[PDB]
RNA sequence: UUCGAUGGUAGGAUAGAGGCCUACCAUGGUUUUAACGGGUAACGGGGAAUUAGGGUUCGAUUCCGGAGAGGGAGCCUGAGAAACGGCUACCACAUCCAAGGAAGGCAGCAGGCGCGCAAAUUACCCAAUCCCGACACGGGGAGGUAGUGACAAGAAAUAACAAUGCAGGGUCUUGUAAUUGGAAUGAGUACAAUGUAAAUACCUUAACGAGGAACAAUUGGAGGGCAAGUCUGGUGCCAGCAGCCGCGGUAAUUCCAGCUCCAAUAGCGUAUAUUAAAGUUGUUGCAGUUAAAAAGCUCGUAGUUGAACU
């Protein structure tokens, strides 16, 4: 089983130090991969230019176009994939448009039926989603 | 997909979609008096009761 | 400066927060007594359960003891002045049987409703907060003032404003105007 | 209620003596003072902390070497 | 351990002990109780968040100690500095040059550029705390005060007294009011006193200051989780919604428009880090025949545990 004697407590404290690192979390912690390979250093967010639009398809048992953009990162020189929540929002956002990317809610996995696209695209050209849609702020002459 | 994209056909049910316009309605008191209306629709004037439903919001 | 300005927290989120049995019990004591929100119920829950808290740990001990016996009391005469405690009727194991209920009577919006002028606690909070009050030698502007067992007898309507003469004008000039 | 402080020098030697300037102004014994504003009391300090001695000197060997 | 690594003698240097340094003499010191090396997106602590308990995470930052003043090195003054708002030389930068030269360091208070998801005035004053000096009298971007904000905590505007018929209820009372009207009205407007170095603000001051755009509350959700529609219109596995399950192929309670409802409230959502749940780190307190997991087996030293009896 496990040692209970009264001088174990450096046999104890050994073993689960070297047991810790077998815990998923502990592991994503220690290891300081959000510094080291992440595209995003432990940011929350992150300025970039889009590249390219890409009509990635929806995965089993849903079937759609998801509407996604590639986006350069500006700070990293990362690329990376962009996701765009609303509908009709492609035609608005075109090449180079300083856009802002995001996490998804999912600690950087893929949520939902989208396919290898862990980031989400809040603000372009600097005004940000939900208020060029319903009309409030317009686009700037760039 | 795989190497193609749909740009073009996006957006197309709320770019055909018909627009009307909010009906009007007047002011609407809020705060303290939204918390006696709502506690006087509760249960002191009760309409939509028996069986257990306690509908607030009936469909028609 | 120096040294920094202690500030906390008074209100508690409860850990579900749309509970049937709870939310009903928090709409009653709300359209019961005319509070603002809930802020209210969390912070009385919050400062009651300090005190359960407290009553829990001198509880823990044996008697004779000089910490328990020195502790025990003085919460007894705290909730004794503030009236939480009765007139009487104090074993220092009521204190871990009070409720918001006793709590939130214990207010001055609920003793200003009881003696009336207002036929409502909406119409008493409404008084308490156009200053026209008088609890007390000194004006009170507060609802969730804690009221102790000596300052229930002072209460009356106030010497100025047109509730108490004084040329009441305002809207009354207005129509005499008109 | 209004609370606040009295202070009686039981004379008007002793209150004139031991009393701040601005509660000097405020009785109004003596006029007030009419200087420069800070910064230019500062920058004038400097200018004279960089010039050595009585200060027309410069200017006088200014005037010799300009004329 | 060369070029000091461990110790002895003697000397030098230091304000002072001391391999700090020098000459000689011995090979010594640490280490599986992890020496040494490497990484740290590591200044350390008082402390902070969560809280049955045990624990986990954070702590640049209002207090204490250490280091630095672009990176090193040296030095004068001074009791006290290897000082940088003291000096000197090199390294990387910036500047006036008449082309001979000269000259610096805001990880101080303000302000500018750039990196940026990310953070304020080129303001007033020594009046309060204290410091410095020859000293009641001077100075102090230490410090006090204010301008700017969505957020760090605490209190609360968006109402409310009646006549009114209907649904009523049981002669006492709630609601829809295309209704009225006299009331208490505070936000502001002005002024006076107080406040303060001067103010701002708070408190406080008569007095002007609502009959509806009165001086329009928002943020999310309304299938389960988890609370509130199978309601009306548009599309038809398309647009899309969607934290997961999941909805959409002409009846769509889950897509977008309207109506209403539910939760918090001048606040709400989203993205990320962390904590509880996680009895999925388990000393408390996990699991190992079949879900992940008993070395093929044995000996054996550290390590752990060790019959009874005074």
């Amino acid at each position: 089983g496990k040692p209970a004697g009264l001088n174990a407590a450096r046999k104890l404290r050994n073993h689960r130090r070297e047991e810790r690192w077998a815990d998923a979390h502990y592991k994503k912690r220690l290891l300081g991969t959000a510094y080291k390979s992440s595209p995003f250093g432990g940011s929350s967010h992150a300025k970039g230019i889009v590249v390219e639009k890409i009509g990635v398809e929806a995965k089993q048992p849903n079937s759609a176009i998801r509407k996604c953009v590639r986006v350069q990162l500006i700070k990293n020189g990362k690329k990376v994939t962009a996701f765009v929540p609303h509908d009709g929002c492609l035609n608005f956002v075109d090449e180079n448009d300083e856009v802002l990317l995001s996490g998804f809610g999912r600690k950087g996995k893929a949520k939902g039926d989208i396919p290898g696209v862990r980031f989400k695209v809040v603000k372009v050209a600097g005004v940000g989603l939900s208020a060029l849609f319903h009309e409030k702020k317009e686009k700037p002459r760039a | 997909g795989k190497v193609h994209g749909s740009l073009a056909r996006a957006g197309k049910v709320k770019s055909q979609t018909p627009k009307v316009e909010k009906q009007e309605k007047p002011k609407q008191p809020k705060g303290r008096a939204y918390k006696r209306l709502l506690y006087v629709r509760r249960f002191v004037n009760v309409t939509n009761m028996v069986g257990g439903k306690r509908r607030m919001n009936p469909s028609s | 400066p120096s040294a920094p300005r202690k500030q906390s927290k008074t209100y508690k989120v409860p850990r579900r927060p749309f509970e049937s049995a709870r939310l009903d019990a928090e709409l009653k004591l709300a359209g019961e007594y005319g509070l603002r929100n809930k802020h209210e119920i969390w912070r009385v829950a919050l400062t009651l359960s300090k005190i359960r808290r407290a009553a829990r740990e001198l509880l823990t001990l044996d008697e004779k003891d000089p910490k328990r016996l020195f502790e025990g009391n003085a919460i007894i005469r705290r909730l004794v002045r503030l009236g939480i405690l009765d007139e009487s009727r104090m074993k220092l194991d009521y204190v871990l049987a009070l409720r918001i209920e006793d709590f939130l009577e214990r207010r001055l919006q609920t003793q200003v409703f009881k003696l009336g002028l207002a036929k409502s606690i909406h119409h008493a909070r409404v008084l308490i907060f156009q200053r026209h009050i008088r609890v007390g030698k000194q004006i009170v502007n507060v609802p969730s003032f804690v009221v102790r067992l000596d300052a229930q007898k002072h209460i009356d309507f106030a010497l100025s404003s047109p509730y108490g003469g004084g040329r009441p004008g305002r809207c009354k000039r207005k129509r005499l105007r008109s | 209620r209004t609370t606040g402080f009295a202070l009686i020098y039981d004379d008007v030697e002793a209150m004139k003596k031991f009393e701040p300037h601005y509660r000097l102004v405020r009785v109004g014994h003596a006029e007030p003072i009419q200087k420069v504003a800070r910064q230019q009391r500062k920058q004038r300090k400097n200018r004279g902390k960089k010039v050595f001695g009585t200060g027309k000197r410069l200017a006088k060997r200014k005037s010799k070497q300009q004329d």
